[PDB]
RNA sequence: AGGUCUCGUAGACCGUGCACCAUGAGCACG
RNA sequence: CCCAUGAACGAGGAAUUCCCAGUAAGUGCGGGUCAUAAGCUUGCGUUGAUUAAGUCCCUGCCCUUUGUACACACCGCCCGU
RNA sequence: GCGCAAGACGGACCAGAGCGAAAGCAUUUGCCAAGAAUGUUUUCAUUAAUCAAGAACGAAAGUCGGAGGUUCGAAGACGAUCAGAUACCGUCGUAGUUCCGACCAUAAACGAUGCCGACCGGCGAUGCGGCGGCGUUAUUCCCAUGACCCGCCGGGCAGCUUCCGGGAAACCAAAGUCUUUGGGUUCCGGGGGGAGUAUGGUUGCAAAGCUGAAACUUAAAGGAAUUUGGCGAAGGGCACCACC
């Protein structure tokens, strides 16, 4: 039966979307249906950030970050818990879930 | 290392939630005495009160998970 | 049994008959 | 059989004149073993330095590339090479919901340097503005990039290297492209990415003199 | 063999290429002019195991070995230079990288700026794999 | 003239990954 | 009941059991079994602690959501030579 | 680390955004040609949608001729996994994957919903063109321009709610205006197999494409949605017969 009121993707007015590469796999997931993980992060987060402070010869040398994006392939999505499965009321969500942490 | 370090004093303010994989150790709101603008968070082993005073060896790190 | 490989076998069903009635004729 | 570093040395690398701080680093080369010589073998090195190491306080997260071509003995001179941006302020500049302008330009200088100059470009969300968008039509951005262009192709023909070394230490050419474009499209974001020195000139060791001051 | 000119308070410098994969952990000290090394270990000197090559702890052997290697030379001043397996693969830098840069912070040695230069392509080649991908 | 500005708190991830799954002899009662 | 004979055992591998206050543990006394009868069990009494006011990691149990071509209900149904 | 050479591809910007009849389309610049929508007190005056024969285009794979072979990689070779692997995995690797011309016309070519036209609720945003109106900016004065804000109009990709209504229900502003059954017009389905099979015709170098049965057998095969169930599915809670 009819799942959703979308098919997976966005899709609307396009027939055919410019596949990409998984980051995990190497499926070839369409660019809309791909779960997109965008996480920005430091070179060091709690480890050593202070014995770097006390080891670098630049005081108040803020860290530089890095910013990578991951295309996620839904199998790679489920089996790495970056998202879940809601019941039937709850799928029609679009909100992002509150990012407290 | 191969550094020294003075041993600094501590002092709680509020008890947090019980980290571990078993809820040995526990989440603590840490503060210190000769500093009082700056204020840590340590993970603590063993039953504590809400205002006692704690020995600390090394105010330089932060607290964690179980990992 | 899905369609696809019993359509696949069919097929070669379908040319070794074939093949057979050219080598026969 | 015999350990490396005895048969090595220690040489000073100078900056040239249009910089504050002469000295960057130090580098090491081994001796004048046998028929090869060890002048030709300390020539084709490329030195990256940073902004900060350099001049005293400013843009931290400017990269330069310096070349040396000639050494007397116990010291090396150096000479511009390129220039180019740190990679976490290139992925920090770049975020959803905004369009990106790039243009490249090759230019001639009154020298022989056929340079090849980079730009980067991002519009501005109003502080009143409602929509989360904030695109631009393709007709603006294509005189955007062409007041870049004939920004960029403006002031390079017409002087020398040294002086554009420079106007490009601080912000010049991206504050006067920003000043520029700002009737059309008012972006905020505008950086000369990256600098490319294709074509040398033929080499005489007067200009490195005169250079160096 | 060492540095000719006194360090009262000053330092030198060189680079050093911490290269970390998924399988293993490099560390390369060079100058830096950029062509001339010194030294270079890799996880699978310390360690009599092929799984263990890209490890925290054989990172930490590593990053011991070759800040006590410069320590003798004369290097205190060192510029990282981080990286991951870049290409058409992951560009996420491995867990050994995080442990060296630590381990070479703990044994007495100042550092300078970091950056990431892993080589990350525009758009490369077809990836290693089937249209499925590395499916297990 | 003073010297330790005031008030409240999640600020938590980060060498972590798992092989080895073939088959079901049947089946009541009003 | 009395006298002689005086072995192993020098605080025990892998593994595993029980227990938050008059508790565990030490200690003795009653009852059942009984003609003769407690190294067992059930009650009683004396002395009397260390640790903790949590967790879901292990071992199990319960609930919610989701998938199903299974309903004699996965020890299920089921494709091909 | 410095250069050189070759081929492939245009990330991040990249969106429930745009264009195209559909396949499909993403570096900059130049040339040629076409088109929707908006505006119009311009022109012709019924010239109109659907359409058997017929005609163009048509993803990938496959075929026919050659400098192209960088990466990837059907068959093939090797090593492990396994009771048994010529499967999952790893290293090489032919034909292809790239271009120019000659072919075939098949996909879940799916919005699993033919085309034109009329009527029937609201709301908030998006893209194009036009219109009106406080204010800010390209510094301070004046005009219109680009950017922003507040409305409106027409077309389009789309989103939320309901006793408008329908449906077997999932759900639907169309899948509504249907026993209170008629707006116009092409293609197509009659239980499940046999079977898209045999034969004939047709097209093609070939692979195959279109047209397309019968005999025999069967009382089921199927579509939605509830209750414990069963997951080598994800969470949450409890327990000194679980742990610290
Ligand atoms: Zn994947």
């Amino acid at each position: 039966t009819k799942k959703r009121r979308n098919n997976g993707r966005a899709k609307k007015g396009r027939g055919h979307v410019q596949p990409i590469r998984c980051t995990n796999c190497a499926r070839c997931v369409p660019k809309d249906k791909a779960i997109k993980k965008f996480v920005i992060r430091n070179i060091v987060e709690a480890a050593a950030v202070r014995d770097i402070s006390e080891a670098s010869v630049f005081d108040a040398y803020v860290l530089p970050k890095l910013y990578v994006k991951l295309h996620y392939c839904v199998s790679c999505a489920i089996h790495s818990k970056v998202v879940r499965n809601r019941s039937r009321e709850a799928r029609k969500d679009r909100t992002p879930p509150p990012r407290f942490r | 290392t191969s550094r020294v370090q003075p041993i600094k004093l501590a002092r709680v303010t509020k008890v947090l939630g019980r980290t571990g994989s078993q809820g040995q150790c526990t989440q603590v709101r840490v503060e210190f005495m000769d500093d009082t603008s700056r204020s840590i968070i340590r993970n603590v082993k063993g039953p504590v009160r809400e205002g006692d005073v704690l020995t600390l060896l090394e105010s330089e790190r932060e607290a964690r998970r179980l990992r | 049994m899905r369609a696809k490989w019993r359509k696949k076998r069919m097929r070669r069903l379908k040319r070794k008959r074939r093949k057979m009635r050219q080598r026969s004729k | 059989v015999v350990d490396p570093f005895s048969k090595k040395d220690w040489y000073d690398v100078k900056a040239p004149a249009m910089f504050n701080i002469r000295n960057i680093g130090k580098t090491l080369v081994t001796r004048t073993q046998g028929t090869k010589i060890a002048s030709d073998g300390l020539k084709g090195r490329v030195f990256e330095v940073s902004l900060a190491d350099l001049q005293n306080d400013e843009v931290a997260f400017r990269k330069f590339k310096l070349i040396t071509e000639d050494v007397q003995g116990k010291n090396c001179l150096t000479n511009f090479h390129g220039m180019d941006l740190t990679r976490d302020k290139m992925c920090s500049m770049v975020k959803k919901w905004q369009t990106m302008i790039e243009a490249h330009v090759d230019v001639k200088t009154t020298d022989g340097y056929l340079l090849r100059l980079f730009c980067v470009g991002f519009t501005k969300k109003r502080n009143n503005q409602i929509r989360k968008t904030s695109y631009a039509q393709h007709q603006q951005v294509r005189q955007i990039r062409k007041k870049m262009m004939e920004i960029m192709t403006r002031e390079v023909q017409t002087n020398d290297l040294k002086e554009v070394v420079n106007k490009l230490i601080p912000d010049s050419i991206g504050k006067d492209i920003e000043k520029a474009c700002q009737s059309i499209y008012p972006l905020h974001d505008v950086f000369v990415r990256k600098v490319k020195m294709l074509k040398k000139p033929k080499f005489e060791l007067g200009k490195l003199m005169e250079l160096h001051g | 063999s060492l540095g000719p000119q006194v360090a009262e308070g000053e330092n030198v410098f060189g680079v050093c290429h911490i290269f970390a994969s998924f399988n293993d952990t490099f560390v390369h000290v060079t100058d830096l002019s950029g062509k001339e090394t010194i030294c270079r270990v890799t996880g699978g000197m310390k360690v009599k195991a092929d799984r263990d090559e890209s490890s925290p702890y054989a990172a930490m052997l590593a990053a011991q070995d070759v800040a006590q290697r410069c320590k003798e030379l004369g290097i205190t001043a060192l510029h990282i230079k981080l990286r991951a397996t870049g290409g058409n693969r992951t560009k996420t830098p491995g867990p050994g990288a995080q442990s060296a840069l630590r381990a070479l912070a703990r044994s007495g040695m100042k550092i300078g700026r970091i950056e990431d230069v892993t080589p990350i392509p525009s758009d490369s080649t077809r990836r290693k794999g089937g249209r499925r991908g590395r499916r297990l």
